[PDB]
């Protein structure tokens, strides 16, 4: 979510990201990805009954 | 008629001749940047933060003090006018102390605002800055001139509004200070719009000093009662109480400033 | 000038017609909704608390906004009987907790500096 | 990028979406007011309140747009304007990988005949609107309060609305029941009066008056 | 022009009991539309250029406690500024709020000299520099 | 490693599959045009991602490949789901041995608050900050939606700037509520057993909806 | 991991797969939890020549939005060029 | 430093006594007020005043980055040794 | 590029339709996930003993706040009144009037935790280094008016994670 | 040629096996329709241009893969599912005639930012 802010008010102020913390954004952007999909299947197979995954 | 027309960044303009950049510039819409120059006080063009450049000039002219006529095509946001803000402005920041967070002209400075519209976002400086002591002219005014920039309106307001001949630049080169030489008490009854009219912390209200912040005190609009010429101010209020009193304008009344007590 | 649009009215006529349903299906629902909350308050009571809103929106003299009261008006009668609101939600209207408001210039000017 | 700190711009992209605004203006220059490019290649479209359901529909199916991504539709609320709803839709298209935005003006008693025939994604993005706003569409399946409490009056996110708004909920003894009752604050929300004196950007500068 | 069951009305627009106010805030409220004053401190001038509504300041009472700003004013945080006048007129009495005027002070104009400054007779002549 | 037994236990598990598979059935056209967003779409059969499509920020030097499938039903999402970490792992690892060096920060004073060493050392430093913790950067006028590949799905912002250094409005435009937009459909033809399966590959969150 | 052969070789067999060879509890491979100071990179607009703010005033040179049109042969002309099919993973195309 | 009041709650350095009558006194019955025993206002009243000696001391604050902005401060008013707002350590010249 | 997941097209050989005959009719597939769990069961636990031993931390970490002071003593406080100007939830409330050595600081410092965030923008507003987010987190308290912290309160956290913070911020300030 | 698609990739989305011969006759549907609207619209002389033009293709090559690429529109059940609601989007302004000037010029400072 705070990269959608970001790049929003970066879009706004016409200021890009500097190269580095272009990629760190991304490294922490997919481990959200991967924090969500975690979250996503386990709820999912919480909801079923599945306990262990 | 004698009215003269000026391609005023483009737009033209039939500005009354005589008349200068700042004075024309205003006209569009246009704040020209300011230190030295107050409209309601006369015109020192010290500063130099008026200066703009005028189309085949040679050099950025001082738009403070410039009797403008027929054609002389203005630029705004011209490179020279960049440039010649940029430098300027930093000659101001270059020996200014770092006070903002202790400086009760914190959010309501010039130093401060002009500085984030035009205006570097760090130093070449790295040698070391000028400090200069301390003064006791007021139990009002609250003096810390290492701030000072002698844009000299405290003087120009002393001896052309309040008509007390007293304040001064003593001294030449830079360490120069805007004071009084000797130790003075600020006698005039006008002394409190001394502190509104400095664009620094360099002369601030004592009682005021260290008691709000400008980004918290709503301001209301009011009058005075303590003379008979209900004086248009303005009341700043915080949590249920009244901190300091500002001069509101209607030219009739009170005008730009406020007497002592009306303070 | 006065050229607008419609949403469901075009004269007082209709539009007075759609808040006379619109009693008419509030003045039938206040039997069903008292039980069926399990309120305290009478049967005649919610009739005239339905009575005394409309009484509110009376001063209004514009076809135009009747029918915006009367969308505001149908948007919560089916909130009701659907028991999609609780007891906080519809006893609000009964408005109760608060203590009396003063009236009177010596009251309001007893209770504090304000109108 | 020789400046690194400015964001660098493309111009490919935004003459394509300015020569596809006027391809748009042209098909159906019966409500498009006027079209806007961005320097964010974010191209808008301005169209008349009657014009909903035409320029939505055109960009739907037509072969040169296929917008059909309903991204969100709000309000802008502008109180200064006599048309202080400002009701914006945003339009994807995945063929040609593009975003539209078409932009209306409402009053408070206007309706607008509901997009839902163009997008059953709007079914949703219609009704908080008239809750958040208060502005109606017409001719739509349901205009329930979706994100207020019970019986709330009034619209929040207008200009007009307080943050605080108007009633508190508290739960008391007597009538065993958390029950409603005006607003009081431990704290006011102080203001922050944060606006410059000083002029920000010539280049957007309001035109004198 | 257009013309769809076309209603035309001549009263005043007026949401009022639609827009959900209650009453003592409808009718025990004071609005009055000016143009800031731009603070003395600061010579800039980008706020005289709007124009902005908001209502009477009311009771304000120390917290028990601590000492906090505690107020039941719901009705005191609303700053709307408008680009004109007469559209803040308008938005004044859609609501029938108690509308106030107040008249948007003009600078006038201070044709200056520096010439002056340096005169030959005239009491102009600055003797400060 | 720790992937395989989230798959070994349920993707090939029989109960798994009869209660996630068959369900949730969105078909193409009516998940791109009930505003569906991300899986939905990846899920249904549908070639889309925000991540390529438009690829954001640095998404462009990274490669990797999106798992749309064949049905879209609960089960294909899961899928889908749990082929996105596998996915999501390389991409962390593309940016992870060639992280470039640099500042993290735009040599912007006037929009990135200045270092605490240059704080107390240049003039500039102090005010840009004093005013920035005060009201900030001054964006000047526009409005903008753009929006990034949330794992949840096309998530984006739309703000309006007043162009002072307060936004005006900012529409939180959320994954959720458009996934959520075609509940009805979603659990038409099933009952609540198997429904709540549909809630769960929906990835429904109260605080991108509720906000 | 502590657990002896006869364990890791219970669970090995159970699981069918090499549990030793990654665990899921961190061990002294971590980095120590003190680490040696920072010396960041200087800003890439840290030079104080020819680094005035005219030229790369980034939010100053944003223009206002570009009118084409206002009430006040023609190729079909598309947003952007219709996009194509992207690829079937090289990699590995079909689980 | 710290003074003890009547009722004996003890002051705290902005000065806040709560007297007998102050009926929120009796948040404080049965508890304990906290009262921070360092009282900032006299650690300088004993503090070594530096006898640096220049025109302008350079007052960083000590820690280099971990003090305060650094203020230059002027020693030319022989009366008042000059005290850096931020700190509030005393500096003096060497009679000139 | 993208990769299909269900699509399968499971032969229909004699040997294939064995192995699927054979997994519905004597499981397999669930025998699995016994294998798996059990696998799982004979390996040692990620539980920590708490308070006994309690999980790891950064010295970034953002709990309790705490008004520091100088090496002397001196709060470094002196109600710039930064902190509040980016307090996102406006948990922080400040006032300045005259201290008796010519001085004119702080007052009142309340920072209610039920209104604070932690996000931490407070200790980077402050130019002095006054405000900070301490290591301490447990501080719960069973009164609500507990919470509501006060000058005294904040300074008492200054002088007890005093050694902590100190060390924290003298390993952290290069990356500030 | 080809052998028949065993599934176009998209769910709900079916497959056809006849695809020149009903994306032809589908387009000439909608050439019959666009006689109705008057030539001089923008919306004829932006449609026949690309009605003629990719009637050319699907007329010329008459294999399923190289009018793939040649139109970039996926399957070809998606294009002509894609001219089907061009279709209905042709019928819906036949009715429309959106030709004429604006409806009505926006108010004054109805636009323009900032307020
Ligand atoms: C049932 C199976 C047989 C009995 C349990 C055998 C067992 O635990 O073997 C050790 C061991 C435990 O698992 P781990 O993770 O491998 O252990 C590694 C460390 O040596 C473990 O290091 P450690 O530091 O844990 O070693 C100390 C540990 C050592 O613990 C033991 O040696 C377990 C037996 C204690 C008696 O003792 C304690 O921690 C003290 C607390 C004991 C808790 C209560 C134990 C009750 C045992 C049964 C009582 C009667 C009912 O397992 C094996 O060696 C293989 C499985 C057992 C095979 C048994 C023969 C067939
Ligand atoms: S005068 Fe302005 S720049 Fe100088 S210290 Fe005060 S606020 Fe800062
Ligand atoms: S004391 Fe203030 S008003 Fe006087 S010259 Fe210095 S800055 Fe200007
Ligand atoms: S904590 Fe820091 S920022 Fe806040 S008022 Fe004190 S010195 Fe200023
Ligand atoms: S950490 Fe808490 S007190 Fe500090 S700025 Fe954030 S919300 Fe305010
Ligand atoms: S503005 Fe002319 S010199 Fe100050
Ligand atoms: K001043
Ligand atoms: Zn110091």
């Amino acid at each position: 979510n705070e990269q959608a802010y970001s790049l929003a008010v970066e879009k706004l102020l016409n200021i890009q990201p500097p190269p580095r913390a272009q990629w760190i954004r991304v490294l922490f952007g997919e481990i959200t990805r991967l924090l969500n999909h975690i979250m996503a299947v386990t709820t999912h197979a919480l909801d079923i009954g599945a306990m262990t995954p | 008629s004698n009215l003269i027309e000026v391609f005023v960044d483009g737009q033209s303009v039939m500005v009354e001749p005589g008349t200068t950049v700042l004075q024309a510039c205003e006209k569009v819409g246009m704040q020209i940047p300011r230190f030295c120059y107050h409209e309601r006080l006369s015109v020192a063009g010290n500063c130099r933060m008026c200066l703009v450049e005028i189309e085949k000039a040679p050099k950025v002219v001082a738009a403070c003090a410039m009797p403008v006529m027929k054609g002389w095509n203005i630029l705004t946001n011209s490179e020279k006018s960049k440039k010649a803000r940029e430098g300027v402005m930093e000659f101001l920041l270059a020996n200014h102390p770092l006070d903002c967070p202790i400086c009760d002209q914190g959010g309501e400075c010039d130093l401060q605002d002009q500085s984030m519209m035009f205006g570097s976002d760090r130093s070449r400086f790295l040698e070391g800055k000028r400090a200069v002591e301390d003064k006791n002219i007021g139990p009002l005014v609250k003096t810390i001139m290492t701030r000072c920039i002698q844009c000299t309106r405290c003087i120009r307001f002393a001896s052309e509004i309040a008509g007390v001949d007293d304040l001064g630049t003593t001294g030449r080169g830079n360490d120069m200070q805007v004071g009084t030489y000797i130790e003075k008490m600020f006698m005039s009854e006008l002394s409190g719009n001394i502190i509104d009219i400095c664009p620094v912390g360099a002369l601030t209200s004592k009682p005021y000093a260290f008691t709000a912040r400008p980004w918290e005190t709503r301001k209301t609009e009011s009058i005075d009662v303590m003379d008979a010429v209900g004086s248009n101010i303005v009341v700043s209020t915080r949590t249920g109480e009244v901190m300091r009193i500002l001069p509101r304008m209607h030219e009739d009344i009170n005008e730009e400033w406020i007497s002592d007590k009306t303070r | 000038g006065t050229s607008v649009k419609p949403i469901f009215s075009r004269d007082m006529n209709e539009a007075k017609r759609r808040v006379r349903e619109l009693y008419r299906a509030w003045y039938r629902e206040v039997p069903n909704t008292v039980h069926l909350f399990q309120l305290d308050i009478s049967v005649k009571q919610g009739r005239d608390k339905v009575r005394e809103m409309f009484m509110k929106n009376a001063h209004v003299t514009d076809p135009r906004v009747v029918d915006l009261l009367v969308i505001k008006g149908k948007m919560e009668l089916e909130e009701t009987i659907n028991v999609w609101k609780q007891r906080t939600h519809i006893m609000r209207f009964f408005h109760e907790t608060e203590a009396p408001r003063p009236t009177d210039f010596l009251s309001k000017f007893y209770v504090g500096h304000d109108p | 990028d020789t400046r690194p700190t400015i964001r660098p711009r493309n111009d490919v992209v935004h003459k394509q979406l300015s020569a596809f605004g006027q391809y748009v203006a042209e098909i159906l220059p019966k409500y498009v007011q006027q079209v806007q490019v961005s320097c964010f290649n974010e191209l808008e479209i301005f169209i008349h309140p009657d014009g909903v359901i035409p320029v939505l529909t055109f960009l739907r199916d037509h072969t040169n747009a296929q917008f059909k991504s309903l991204a969100d539709l709000t309000a802008v609320d502008v109180p200064t304007r006599q048309n202080r709803f400002e009701i914006v839709y945003n339009l994807l298209s995945l063929r040609f990988n593009s975003q539209i935005r078409v932009k209306t003006y409402t009053d408070e008693l206007t309706p607008i005949e509901s997009s839902v025939t163009v997008y059953k994604a709007a079914n949703w993005y219609e009704r908080e609107i008239w809750d958040m706003f208060g502005v109606f569409f017409a001719n739509h399946p349901d205009l329930r309060r979706i994100l207020t409490g019970y019986g709330f009056e009034g619209h929040p996110f207008r200009k007009d609305f307080p943050l605080s708004g108007y009633v508190e909920l508290r739960y008391d003894d007597e009538v065993k029941r958390v029950v409603a009752e005006p607003v009081e604050l431990a704290q006011e929300f102080r203001k922050f009066d944060l606006n410059s004196p000083w002029e920000a950007f010539p280049a957007y500068r309001q035109p004198p008056e | 022009t257009q013309d769809t069951q076309l209603i035309a009305v001549d009263e005043k627009l007026d949401i009022t009991t639609l827009t959900g106010v209650p009453e003592e805030h409808i009718k025990t409220r004071k609005v009055r539309i000016f143009v800031p004053a731009r603070n003395n401190m600061q010579s800039g001038v980008n706020n005289t250029k709007k124009w902005k509504m908001e209502f009477d300041t009311r009771e304000r009472w120390e917290n028990p406690l601590m000492g906090w700003s505690s107020t039941a004013d719901p009705l005191s945080n609303l700053v709307l500024t408008f680009s004109t006048k007469e559209d803040a007129v308008a938005f004044a009495e859609k609501n029938g709020w108690s509308f106030d005027v107040e008249e948007r002070k003009v600078p006038k104009p201070k044709s200056k000299s520096y010439g002056a400054n340096f005169s030959w007779n005239k009491r102009t002549r600055v003797s400060t520099k | 490693f720790r992937i395989d037994e989230l798959e070994e236990m349920l993707t090939n598990n029989r109960i798994w599959r009869n209660r996630t598979v068959d369900i949730g059935v969105v078909t193409a056209e009516d998940a791109l045009n009930y505003g569906f967003s991300g899986v939905m779409l990846r899920g249904s059969g549908i070639q889309w991602d925000l991540r390529k499509t438009q690829p954001y920020d640095v998404y462009d030097q990274v490669e990797f490949d999106v798992p749309i499938g064949s049905r879209g039903d609960c089960y294909d999402r899961y899928l889908c789901r749990v082929e996105e970490m596998r996915q999501s792992l390389r991409i962390i690892s593309q940016c992870l041995n060639k992280m470039p060096p640099g500042e993290i920060k735009v040599d912007d004073a006037k929009v990135s608050p200045p270092k605490r060493a240059e704080m107390k050392t240049s003039m500039e430093s102090l005010i840009h900050h004093f005013k920035l913790y005060t009201e900030g950067y001054q964006v000047p006028p526009g409005a903008t939606y753009t929006a990034i590949e949330a794992p949840k799905g096309e998530f984006g912002v739309y703000l309006v700037s007043d162009g002072s250094s307060r936004p005006y409005r900012c529409k939180i435009k959320a994954p959720g509520f458009a996934h959520l937009a075609g509940l009805d459909k979603m659990s038409k033809g099933h009952m609540l057993a198997d429904v709540v399966a549909i809630i769960g590959t929906q990835d429904i969150v109260f605080g991108e909806v509720d906000r | 991991a502590s657990a002896t052969r006869v364990i890791q070789l219970l669970r090995n067999w159970a699981s069918g797969r090499d549990l030793q060879a990654k665990l899921q509890l961190r061990y002294q491979e971590i980095s120590k939890r003190t680490q040696p100071p920072p010396k960041l990179p200087v800003g890439p607009s840290h030079k104080l020549s020819n680094n005035y703010y005219c030229t790369r005033d980034g939010r100053r040179e944003a223009m206002p939005p570009s009118i084409v049109m206002s009430s006040q042969e023609k190729k079909a002309v598309t947003p952007a060029p219709p996009i194509k099919r992207w690829e079937l993973s090289k990699d590995q195309p079909y689980l | 430093g710290v003074r003890t009041s009547p009722t004996g709650e003890k002051v705290t350095h902005t000065g806040q006594a709560y007297d007998d009558g102050d009926y929120r006194r009796v948040r404080f019955s049965d508890r304990q007020k906290e009262v921070n025993e360092n009282f900032a206002i006299d650690l300088i009243a004993e503090q070594p005043v530096s006898e640096v000696g220049s025109r302008v001391i350079s007052c960083d604050g000590g820690g280099g980055a971990l003090g305060h902005p650094r203020v230059y401060i002027n020693l030319d008013k022989e009366t008042k040794t000059g005290t850096c707002g931020y700190c509030g350590l005393q500096f003096r010249q060497p009679h000139h | 590029t993208y990769k299909f997941v269900n699509m399968r097209e499971p032969s229909m050989d004699m040997k294939s339709v064995t192995d699927r005959a054979a997994q519905t009719l004597l499981w397999t597939e669930l025998v699995r996930g016994l294998g798996m769990t059990l696998s799982y069961l004979f390996r040692e636990p990620a539980t920590i003993n708490y308070p006994f031993e309690k999980g790891p931390l950064s010295p970034r970490f953002r709990g309790e706040h705490a008004l520091r002071r100088y090496p002397s003593g001196e709060e470094r406080c002196i109600a710039c009144k930064l902190c509040e100007a980016v307090c996102p939830a406006q948990a922080i409330t400040i006032e300045a009037e005259p201290r008796a050595d010519g001085s004119r600081r702080t007052t009142r410092y309340d920072i209610d935790m039920t209104k604070c965030i932690y996000c931490g923008f407070c200790q980077e507003a402050c130019p002095v280094d006054a405000i900070v987010e301490g290591p301490n987190f447990e501080f719960s308290t069973e009164t609500h008016e507990e919470l509501l912290y006060n000058k005294e309160k904040l300074l008492n956290n200054g002088d007890k994670w005093e050694a902590e913070i100190a060390a924290n911020i003298q390993a952290d300030y290069l990356y500030r | 040629a080809g052998l028949l698609k065993k599934t176009t990739g998209l769910v709900g989305l079916a497959v056809c096996e006849t695809p020149h011969e009903r994306l032809k006759i589908l387009y000439t549907k909608i050439l019959d329709v666009l006689g109705q609207i008057p030539k001089n619209a923008a919306y004829r002389k932006y449609t026949e241009q690309i009605t003629n033009e990719k009637l050319g293709m699907v007329k010329a090559e008459p294999d399923v893969k190289k009018l793939e690429e040649q139109l970039q529109g996926g399957q070809i059940e998606e294009v002509i599912l894609q001219a089907e609601n061009e279709l209905s989007l042709a019928r819906k302004m036949l009715r429309w005639k959106p030709w004429e000037p604006l409806v009505e010029e926006p108010p004054a400072n109805q636009w323009k930012w900032p307020i």
